């Protein structure tokens, strides 16, 4: 979901939008797989 | 409930162990429950 | 607009330290 | 003699330097170990 600073909500919308700064956004899929991890001394995550 | 030097079993949601219980150099993520040591063996615990 | 997705997404399975 | 006896020394002398510089000179001690290890960890896992 999205929305907008000032942005009026109508029955319908055009297709315009709303003006506002740049940005961007990803999506991926996730399926099952297998991964190998290991943990350092002090017991954190290092490499994947 | 909280012991030192003897081993006793302990209870927590099941986890049902035996186990002598001492000071550690573990750092908990905070929201972790629990570590393990080599070979998946109970290392230590949080106490709820 | 196409880019490979790097080493993003781990995830800890069991929370266990 | 004495040449033997230097040769003896130059030679043992160079030898330990480079056992102690090569890092996987001792194999299958190591691997003794590890056959060992690996199969405790079977019979731990069996548990499983």
């Amino acid at each position: 979901l999205l929305a907008l600073h000032r942005s009026y909500l109508t029955p319908g919308d055009s297709s315009s939008g709303w003006t506002a700064g740049a940005a961007a956004y990803y999506v991926g899929y996730l399926q099952p797989r297998t991964f190998l991890l290991k943990y350092n001394e002090n017991g954190t995550i290092t490499d994947a | 409930n909280l012991v030192k030097n003897k081993c006793v079993n302990f209870n927590f949601n099941g986890l049902k162990g035996t186990g002598v219980l001492t000071e550690s150099n573990k750092k908990f993520l905070p929201f972790q429950q629990f570590g393990r040591d080599i070979a998946d063996t109970t290392d230590a615990v949080r106490d709820p | 607009a196409y880019t490979n997705s790097f080493t993003r997404g781990v995830y800890y399975p069991d929370k266990v330290f | 003699q004495k040449l033997i006896a230097n040769q003896f020394n130059s030679a043992i002398g160079k030898i330990q330097d480079s056992l102690s510089s090569t890092a996987s000179a001792l194999g299958k001690l190591q691997d003794v170990v590890n056959h060992n290890a690996q199969a405790l960890n079977t019979l731990v896992k069996q548990l499983s």
